RNA sequence: UUAAGUUAUUAAGGGCGCACGGUGGAUGCCUUGGCACUAGAAGCCGAUGAAGGACGUUACUAACGACGAUAUGCUUUGGG
RNA sequence: ACCGAUAGUGAACAGUACCGUGAGGGAAAGGUGAAAAGCACCCCGGAAGGGGAGUGAAAUAGAACCUGAAACCGUGUGCU
RNA sequence: UGAGUAGCGAAAGACGGGUGAGAAUCCCGUCCACCGAUUGACUAAGGUUUCCAGAGGAAGGCUCGUCCGCUCUGGGUUAGU
RNA sequence: AUGAUGAGGUUAAUAGGUUCGAGGUGGAAGCAUGGUGACAUGUGGAGCUGACGAAUACUAAUCGAUCGAAGACUUAAU
C-alpha cells in the first residue's frame, strides 16, 4: 500500500529510461510548401 | 557566433517541456522547425516561438546567415511555483503545485 | 443534512447586539473588554 | 462493426445524422473512426437511390432523417428528394465507391485524428 | 585455407570527479521599531453631555492621519 | 559590557487577513541606486517574455531589485 | 519521494456557418435527445451588487477558452392605494 | 491491454463498396379479387438480411525517409 523506503535519484532515473516520445513521420510536400505528416493532406500550406 | 532567446515563467511544468526539448537538441534549424510543427504536445508552439525569436536575433543583431544554423543548446529550468489546494473527502485539503518553466534556446553557426 | 447555523437577521440583533449587551452588567463587561483590546467591531 | 463509445440507440441515432448531413453538404469533417463507419451507411443509401422504385424510396426513409435544402433559384427540396434526384443520376454508372476519406492532423483539444469524408 | 586458443570493440541507461545554470532565502552588514531604567512634572474625565464610535469634509478619492455643514479648516496675539 | 527582522512588543509594513452563533482566538509580511538618471529607439512575438542600443562606478544593482548558503532540478564533459 | 501515478463530482449529442494568433469547449442555424405534481411559473427567509453595457484574458473555472457569477471602466432600483 | 505475432501495400484481392451465393426469418410494398366488416387469397418459398464463401480495382493502402558489413592476433597442420 505505501512505499517502505524512499526512491533514490538513480533508481528514479533508471525507471524513466523508456519514458520518451519519438519523431513523427514527416514526408516533404514536393510541389509547394513545407513538411507534412505522411499519408496526410495539407490543402493549405502545401500543394500536397 | 551564438544567439540566444529566453522565455521566462511559462506556465507549463518542466518535466513536460523537457520531453519535447530532447527532440531538437543538436539539429539544424529548418529540421527543428519541421519537428516542432508536427509534434502534438502542448509545449510545441511555445518552444517554436522561442526558436523563431533566437533565429531572428541571430540575423538582425549579428548578421548571421540563417541557412546554416544548428540548435546548439536547449534546456528548461524551473520557475517559481503557484501553490493551490483541492478539497478532499471528510473536510481535508490536499496541495496542488502549478509549476512554471524558463526556456532557453541558443543557435550557432559553428565558426569563430 | 441540516447543519447548525441557520441565519436570521432579527435573532442575531436581539441575542448579540449593542442594546442587549448594554442591558446587563456582564454585557457591559464584554463591551469594555473589547474596547481595551482595541477590537474594531463591538457586537 | 465498431462501437463508437455510445449505446446501441445513441450510435444508431448519430449515424443517421452523420449520413444525412453528408448528403446535404457533399463534404464534412469528423473523426476517423466515425468516418470509417458512415462510409458504408451512405453507400447503401446511394444504392437504394439508384434502384428508384417506390419500395426502395420507402426503405431509404427509415434512415435519412428529415431536412429542407434551399438551393439557388429558391428551390426547396428534402434530403430524400435530393438523393433520388441528383445523387443517383450522378453515379449512375460507378459500381460502388461514391466516397473517399482524406486524413488531416490531430485536433488541438484532444488528440483526435481529424478527417474529411467527401462524396466522389 | 582449415583447426585450436587468447584477448579487443557497444552505453539504452547508470556511477564518480569537474565546469556552468536555475530554484530558495540561510549568513554578513544595516535600522524606521521595541525592552529595561534614572531625574523632574503630573495622575480622574462627565448632564456646560464623557470614554469610545458612526457618518461625512480636498478639483480629481479607496485607506490612515487631521478637521465637523464655518468640515483636508475660521479669527487673534507672539515667533519665523 | 539591552534586541537587530524565526530576535525585540502579538504588531519596524495589526488586535488587521482569517477562524468561531457567541464569549473568544489570532497571523504572514523590512533593504534598487549617491542621485530615478526607473531602459528613448530597432528587432522576434497577439501578449507575456527576450536580444541589441542607451543610463549608471556596477543592470548575473531592472522593481519577484543589497549579499545570495544548503536541500532539490537540469545541460556539457575526463575516467568507468 | 510515491508519479506523469489516483482522480477530473450522476446524463446525448451531430454537422454547417462565423469570429479569432489560437476553437471538441464562444456565437448563429438545422436536426436529434432529456424533464414536464416539474429540470416549468410565482412569493417568503437568507445572501448583499453577484444585476446591465463596453473592454480584457495574468490568476480563479478540476481540460480549453476568443467565454464567465472572474478583472477594468461606466451605469441601473421611481408608490396616497 | 500496449507493444509483439501474422495477412497485405498498385508488378496489388489487405479492408470491402458493388454483384452472386450459403445460412436466418417466413410470405414485403403496390395493385387486383372475395367479404357488410374485422380480414382472406393471388401476383410470388415473396421481401429483407451483422460478422460466413466467391468474383470484381469503383474507394483507400501516394510520393518518400531512416537504419544497416567490410572478416583482428598467436600457434600447429596444410
Ligand atoms: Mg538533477
Amino acid at each position: 500500500a505505501v512505499p517502505k523506503r524512499r526512491t533514490s535519484k538513480t533508481r528514479k532515473n533508471k525507471r524513466r529510461t523508456h519514458f520518451k516520445i519519438s519523431v513523427p513521420g514527416m514526408t516533404e510536400c514536393p510541389n509547394c510548401g513545407e513538411y507534412k505528416l505522411s499519408h496526410r493532406v495539407c490543402k493549405n500550406c502545401g500543394s500536397y | 557566433m551564438e544567439a540566444k532567446a529566453v522565455a521566462r515563467t511559462i506556465r507549463i511544468a518542466p518535466r513536460k517541456v523537457r520531453l519535447v526539448l530532447d527532440l531538437i537538441r543538436g539539429k539544424n534549424a529548418a529540421e527543428a522547425i519541421a519537428i516542432l510543427k508536427l509534434t502534438n504536445k502542448a509545449s510545441s508552439p511555445v518552444i517554436e516561438k522561442v526558436l523563431m525569436s533566437a533565429l531572428a536575433n541571430a540575423e538582425h543583431n549579428y548578421d548571421m546567415n540563417t541557412d546554416e544554423l544548428v540548435v546548439k543548446e536547449a534546456y528548461a529550468n524551473e520557475g517559481p511555483t503557484l501553490k493551490r489546494f483541492r478539497p478532499r473527502a471528510q473536510g481535508r485539503a490536499s496541495a496542488i503545485n502549478k509549476r512554471t518553466s524558463h526556456i532557453t534556446i541558443v543557435v550557432s553557426d559553428g565558426k569563430e | 443534512v441540516k447543519r447548525t447555523y441557520q441565519p436570521n437577521k432579527r435573532k442575531h440583533s436581539k441575542v448579540h447586539g449593542f442594546r442587549k449587551r448594554m442591558s446587563t452588567k456582564n454585557g457591559r463587561k464584554v463591551l469594555a473588554r473589547r474596547r481595551r483590546k482595541g477590537r474594531k467591531v463591538l457586537s | 462493426y465498431r462501437k463508437l463509445g455510445r449505446t446501441s440507440d445513441q450510435r444508431k441515432a448519430m449515424l443517421r445524422d452523420l449520413a444525412t448531413s453528408l448528403i446535404i453538404s457533399e463534404r464534412i469533417e469528423t473523426t476517423e473512426a466515425r468516418a470509417k463507419e458512415v462510409r458504408s451507411v451512405v453507400e447503401k443509401l446511394i444504392t437504394l437511390g439508384k434502384k428508384g422504385d417506390l419500395a426502395s424510396r420507402r426503405n431509404a426513409a427509415k434512415t435519412l432523417r428529415n431536412v429542407e435544402i434551399l438551393n439557388e433559384d429558391e428551390t426547396t427540396q428534402t434530403a430524400l428528394q435530393k438523393l433520388f434526384g441528383e445523387i443517383a443520376e450522378r453515379y449512375t454508372e460507378r459500381q460502388g465507391g461514391y466516397t473517399r476519406i482524406l486524413k488531416q492532423g490531430p485536433r488541438r483539444g484532444d488528440g483526435a485524428e481529424s478527417v474529411i469524408i467527401e462524396l466522389v
